[PDB]
């Protein structure tokens, strides 16, 4: 995912 | 008529733009179509994938939560879900002061 945190 | 696939094209390339407030209109069009029972190759996890971060990104913390345990209601084991529960909760806790 794009802009997750991880 | 723009489908639910359509939909959540939209969302998915507004998401990668951070356009989180375009990702939560078309993720969320998806997702009605979805329920209304509009028969699509997208799945309604996936659409709250997205929709359950957008929300996040835009700081709605308790509709990015609730709209998890929705994901989580239909796919239990679902490994992103499962560690943005936590972490919200986290955030949220650590918020409340």
């Amino acid at each position: 995912h794009h802009h997750h945190h991880h | 008529f723009l489908t639910a696939e359509d939909c959540f094209e939209l969302g998915k390339v507004a998401y990668t733009e951070a356009d989180y407030y375009h990702t939560e209109l078309w993720m969320e069009q998806a997702l009605r179509q979805l329920d209304e029972g509009e028969i699509s190759t997208i799945d309604k996890v996936s659409v709250l994938d997205y929709l359950s971060y957008a929300v996040y990104q835009q700081g709605d913390l308790d509709k990015a939560l609730l709209l998890t345990k929705k994901l989580l209601e239909l796919d239990p084991e679902h490994q992103r879900a499962n560690g943005n529960l936590k972490y919200f909760e986290y955030i949220m806790a650590k918020e409340k002061d």
